[PDB]
């Protein structure tokens, strides 16, 4: 996603706290002061329900721009080969290598496993930040302890986001 | 020896049937122990051991009532019944195949009414099925084969060739897999008309008096008004050939392209993330359409690769709930996804607040019965946490409201009710072996009164100091909640609190687990008493 | 059990019945692929996973060729192959 | 208006415009539980005691549960009144154990309550709001129908709009065993999909072949996952 | 907002009675402390309670990508058969024909970002 037209006095933590629960999430560095933002997610189904459900909302008292936009290396290769004015043609990003079966996309798990492995459950995941973790049992126990603590914690002021 | 006899003195039929009694839902032993009975009866007829058939009878249903959306398995056993010579049932089995599908069947429809059309032998009748099928599965994706199948009984039976061209208009605009062959059925049918009173099976005559400028009752020369009739009429046939040529490419591009498996399976498949992903953009997108007795049936197509799945279970319930405004027809989803779907905690869990707003609550109180009655009595030692406080939450809310309130300041009396705090405590007793301890704790603490504190730090913290037990005393979240209760707590001053932790709390806890406790009480003094931060330093200074 | 045509109970002694004697060799021995005969016995277990088994996609749909040219001539998403 | 359902129904006698002769063939069926069935009874007698007796019956369940007993209200060939009359006596009474516990009045209505619940009819109706029919109703037969928090009042009001609208046709006489065995054939399907909650893992599915069969799957698929993370950094790294 | 939910949420089922619950119901927001938080979790911007041309219908199948689509005006496909033979059927409006090959773009990254 593209999120452009930020305050500037956003942080990346803080933009990596609206833009989370929608689903896991690879990077999401923002330019020095070029008043636009860049979050990557894993899935295409979780960046567009990111561009359904955040379009137009306001981050810190600015209605925010959601849209497509490339990466960090595909960008400075589009703005050197446009102050070349050359080509700038781009190039597709990468697949998963389907058929996948363990992965249900749109799907977080924030932190020995004998899981049965049927199909109602989940079974792999994409750990966040990165690499693959066996999905647990205990998923909700860790991740209400956490919002529990992260109540407690930004309440009192050690986390703005 | 018989046919019945000896099977049952065969070896294979124990094993086979204990293999089914033991692991039911698996299904390729269904299907071995439904073989070998099949094969045990090598000429099936009128005449075969009536013992034996009872048992072939009892063998399909009871798997068709373990696996209900199998639909092959429905076809099967209705023609097995329909050789067997009586078509009465055949049509029973074939009704309950498609109302275990709630209608919304493609196969079952095709193969009931490619059977109906030889036995059912009334006109009307059977004019009524096919109404019914077009109106639950018609506007199918790949129903081709049901629209062709009425068209040709339309061609065959009636004399009229008026109700051809109706259904034949109803094609025309229905996006469909392969919709050209119904648009080249109706241009050749046009271009075979033969005379100006037949362009008012179409349409009406003042349609085509007023939109195409054409007069049925123009006498006269009528070779070249017919001609200019046929072109202008397959100009708008060719308008309405881009609309539909749109929709389905569209959807076929984006899509269709991309499902490979639309049938049941068994239960231990799992589908691909390739499919989850486009099934959801697929029902994200009919529901744009405002078509519903589209959306209705591609939400029970979407049922049939991922059931079990659940996320259609749930997806489905909340588009009931927020988008059509039908919230019974929400509830029973959900009743009817915690028959199929495996991961059963959020479904009951949005199940549970579904019940709760249709203020419909003794279902709740007997809901939750045959959850605190499916572990023996005994949920408090579950193993999943997930499910025990989803049960404790709304028996909490249950049991508030029918007490009423025992303590002052008019607060009803949550966890610490004599029959929830006793399932509370068999779980905070197992101590490390039960995950979930710290919410339990967590959540006994939000009191904020004076007896009802008074109440929590006689039983539970104070308890935990004098069995002494070692999680509780090891874990630095405990500590931090017993000086966070007594710190909220609005009938002390600010001294007494300050003092009363300081002196009498933090003198308790013990200096060979400082390592762990202090960094979650630091964080509370800091937050709270910044300036008896140095005390609780020098308390646990690396020198004594 | 439904769709080989050839297992259905209320048609299936017809279609062996009416195979036909082929009392000549050389009608048997003209064609040199396989039967590939799906008998009734089989069952769940045989192609576990469908998608690792080589499936094909389906068909694109046809349309017919004299209004060929009214169609949108650029699809919306970039597809390779 | 008031709250008093006598005043109420005097009011929708007087101004509905033949609000007496009946429905033909009209059956409508709404089951109803209870926790205790001692209180229930005072409100089903009072309530028998003004309707015909072939008019309204009260069928018990087997007593399955033993604990929430399941009563079926079925009214045959009732009024356009005495549907209005039995649901908001039954409506009220259900709903009066939570809300006010210490009124006891069994025909009247206390403000602060809301009439909520669920009807069936059969599906042979005509219709040819604060009453919706369901979408995705669950018994095979029925036409399970939605009334959605009102007044006492406007609950009269609705219902006598509504029943003015329907007609119904020619159902048979012991439909309502019918429905009797279709509801409890539907929560008994429910209980046990409840009683499976703890036996999935090798309760009754043969785990010891199935992951056998879908553990090289499994693993396959973290291969791809992580030569995914690998390709995806290769990918967005400026180099 | 996914934290103050799911906290309100355990909190009122643990310390509030369905007395106070029934009389907390009111209908013009379809407001219900139960479920209402259950349902506007991951999306904020919710509002609890001429379709053709809003931006939800325009891009559907394809997010970003904005295309007025061409449908015909008065459709028949909710009608059932039964009731079409009762009288004639009309010849079909359409609307937006002229666009079956237009797909246009709002390119906020190139615009605002790379050529500032």
């Amino acid at each position: 996603v593209f999120i452009g037209g930020l305050s500037s006095l956003v942080t990346e933590d803080e933009l990596r706290a609206y833009f989370q629960p929608f689903g896991t999430i690879v990077y999401v560095k923002i330019p020095v002061g070029k008043c636009c933002g860049f979050v990557q997610y894993v899935d295409r189904l979780s960046a567009e329900a990111a561009i359904a459900g955040m379009q137009g909302f306001p981050i810190a008292n600015s209605r925010v721009r959601l849209s497509w936009g490339r990466s960090a290396k595909q960008t400075a290769l589009l703005q050197q080969a446009m102050l070349s004015n050359s080509l700038q043609v781009q190039q597709q990003q990468p697949g998963l290598q389907q058929p996948n079966y363990g992965y249900i996309p749109s799907s977080t798990c924030e932190a020995n496993v004998s899981s049965t492995m049927l199909p109602g459950c989940q079974i792999l995941n994409y750990s966040n930040p990165q690499q693959v973790i066996m999905q647990g049992s205990e998923a909700v126990v860790n991740s209400t302890n956490a919002m529990l603590n992260r109540l407690e914690q930004g309440s009192n002021g050690f986390m703005f986001a | 020896m018989d046919k019945y006899t000896a099977l049952i003195h065969d070896e294979n039929f124990s094993t086979l049937t204990l293999n089914v009694s033991r692991y039911p839902k698996s299904l390729a032993y269904w299907e071995k122990l439904l073989n070998y009975i099949v094969k045990a009866s090598a000429p099936i007829c009128k005449s075969t051991e009536p013992q034996l058939l009872k048992l072939i009878r009892c063998t399909y249903s009871s798997m068709l009532n373990e696996f209900p959306y199998l639909e092959n398995y429905y076809i099967d056993f209705a023609l097995l019944e329909y050789k067997l010579g009586n078509v009465s049932m055949s049509h029973k089995i074939f009704q309950r195949g498609l109302q275990a599908f709630n209608q919304r069947s493609l196969l079952l429809w095709t193969s009931y009414l490619k059977f109906c059309n030889n036995v059912i032998s009334h006109q009307k009748q059977l004019f009524k099925k096919y109404e019914t099928a077009e109106e639950y599965v018609g506007l199918h994706f790949f129903s081709g084969e049901f629209w062709d199948l009425y068209l040709e009984q339309i061609s065959s039976r009636c004399t009229s060739s008026k109700k051809y061209w109706n259904v034949l208009r109803k094609i025309l605009e229905i996006p469909l897999h392969s919709f050209s062959k119904f648009y080249a059925l109706w241009l050749q049918r046009i271009d075979d008309i033969m005379d100006l009173k037949q362009l008012s099976q179409l349409t009406s005559k003042d349609e085509l008096l007023k939109k195409l400028k054409i007069d049925i009752n123009y006498s006269g020369r009528k070779g070249p008004y017919l001609q200019d009739a046929k072109k202008k009429l397959k100009k708008i046939t060719k308008e309405m050939y881009m609309v539909v040529q749109y929709q389905v490419l569209e959807i076929y591009s984006i899509f269709e392209s991309k499902i490979y498996i639309n049938y049941y399976t068994s239960p231990e498949t799992l589908v691909s993330s390739d499919e989850i992903e486009t099934w959801i953009k697929y029902l994200d997108y009919t529901i744009t359409l405002q078509t519903d007795s589209l959306t209705h049936l591609n939400f029970q197509r979407a049922l049939l690769p991922l059931a079990h799945y659940d996320l259609v279970w749930i997806k489905y319930s909340k588009w009931l709930i927020n988008s059509k405004n039908d919230l019974l027809g929400a509830k029973n989803v959900l009743l009817m996804g915690l028959k199929f779907s495996l991961k059963k905690t959020e479904i009951i869990k949005l199940l549970y607040s579904v019940i709760c707003k249709l203020n419909e609550y003794v279902l709740l109180r007997n809901l939750l019965e045959k959850i605190e009655s499916s572990y023996s009595d005994n949920v408090e030692n579950v193993d999943d946490f997930e499910i025990f406080w989803d049960y404790l939450q709304f028996k909490t809310f249950c049991q508030n409201s029918l007490y009423s309130s025992r303590y002052s300041d008019s607060q009803s009396n949550g966890l610490l009710n004599k029959e929830l705090f006793d399932k509370v405590w068999k779980r905070l007793s197992c101590k490390e072996k039960k995950s979930g301890q710290e919410i339990l704790l967590n959540n006994l603490v939000q009191f904020y009164s004076k007896d009802t504190v008074e109440f929590v730090e006689k039983n539970i913290f104070q308890k935990i100091i004098e069995f002494g037990w070692e999680y509780y005393l090891q874990n630095g979240m405990f500590w931090n909640c017993y000086c966070r209760l007594i710190y909220f707590d609005t009938s002390r001053s600010y001294l007494d609190k300050r003092q009363y932790i300081v002196r009498k709390i933090w003198p308790q806890i013990d200096k060979k687990f400082a390592q762990s406790v202090l960094p979650s009480l630091t964080e509370f003094c800091e937050s709270y008493f910044p300036e008896e931060m140095d005390t609780l330093e020098e308390m646990f200074t690396e020198e004594p | 059990k439904v769709f080989v045509d050839a297992n259905r109970f209320d048609i299936g002694d017809l279609v062996k019945a009416s195979k036909l004697p082929q009392r000549a060799n050389e009608k048997s021995a003209h064609h040199s692929f396989k039967q590939t005969s799906r008998s009734r016995d089989e069952t769940c277990e045989s192609n576990p996973f469908p998608r690792l088994n080589n499936p094909k996609k389906l068909e694109p749909p046809k349309i017919l060729s004299q209004w060929s040219n009214t169609i949108p001539k650029t699809s919306i998403f970039y597809s390779v192959d | 208006q008031s709250f008093d359902i006598w005043k109420n129904l005097d009011r929708i006698r007087s101004t509905k415009k033949n609000a007496g002769q009946f429905i033909k063939g009209s059956l409508l069926i709404l089951p109803m539980r209870t926790e205790d069935k001692q209180q229930f009874d005072e409100c089903m007698d009072e309530l028998h005691k003004y309707i015909s007796k072939d008019i309204l019956r009260c069928y018990p369940q087997k007593e399955q549960k033993d604990e929430g007993m399941l009563f079926y209200i079925v009214l045959k060939d009732f009024n356009i009144l005495d549907s209005c009359f039995v649901l908001s006596v039954l409506l009220a009474f259900q709903k009066r154990l939570w809300m006010a516990p210490s009124e006891k009045s069994y025909f009247r209505v206390p403000k602060n309550i809301n009439l909520t619940g669920s009807f069936y009819l059969p599906k042979n109706i005509e219709t040819g709001s604060s009453i919706v029919e369901v979408g995705f109703n669950v018994v095979p037969d029925f036409q399970q129908f939605q009334v959605k928090a009102c007044h006492v009042s406007k609950f009269m009001n609705e219902l006598s709009n509504f029943f003015s609208q329907v007609e119904f046709g020619k159902c048979e006489a012991n439909v309502i065993n019918y429905f009797k065995r279709e509801y409890n054939r539907t929560y008994s399907q429910i209980s046990l999909a409840l009683y499976e909650l703890p036996l999935i893992g090798d309760g009754l599915f043969d785990i010891k072949s199935y992951i056998s069969k879908t553990r090289p799957i499994i693993e396959t698929s973290k291969a791809q996952m992580i030569k995914h993370i690998s390709e995806m950094k290769a990918y967005n790294e400026i180099s | 907002m996914n934290d103050i939910l799911t906290d309100y949420k355990t909190f009122y089922l643990t310390h509030s009675n369905i007395v106070t619950y029934e009389s907390s119901i009111i209908d013009s927001n379809t407001f219900d402390p139960i479920l209402y938080p259950e349902l506007k979790m991951s999306n904020p911007k919710y509002d609890p309670v001429d379709w053709h041309k809003k931006t939800e219908w325009k891009e559907a199948g394809h997010i970003g990508i904005t295309t007025e689509r061409p449908q015909i005006s008065n459709s028949i496909i909710e009608c059932n058969s039964g009731t079409l033979i009762q009288k004639p059927i009309s010849l079909p409006n359409f609307r937006n024909l002229e666009k079956i090959n237009q797909v246009k773009i709002n390119d906020l990254y190139t615009e605002e970002f790379l050529k500032e």
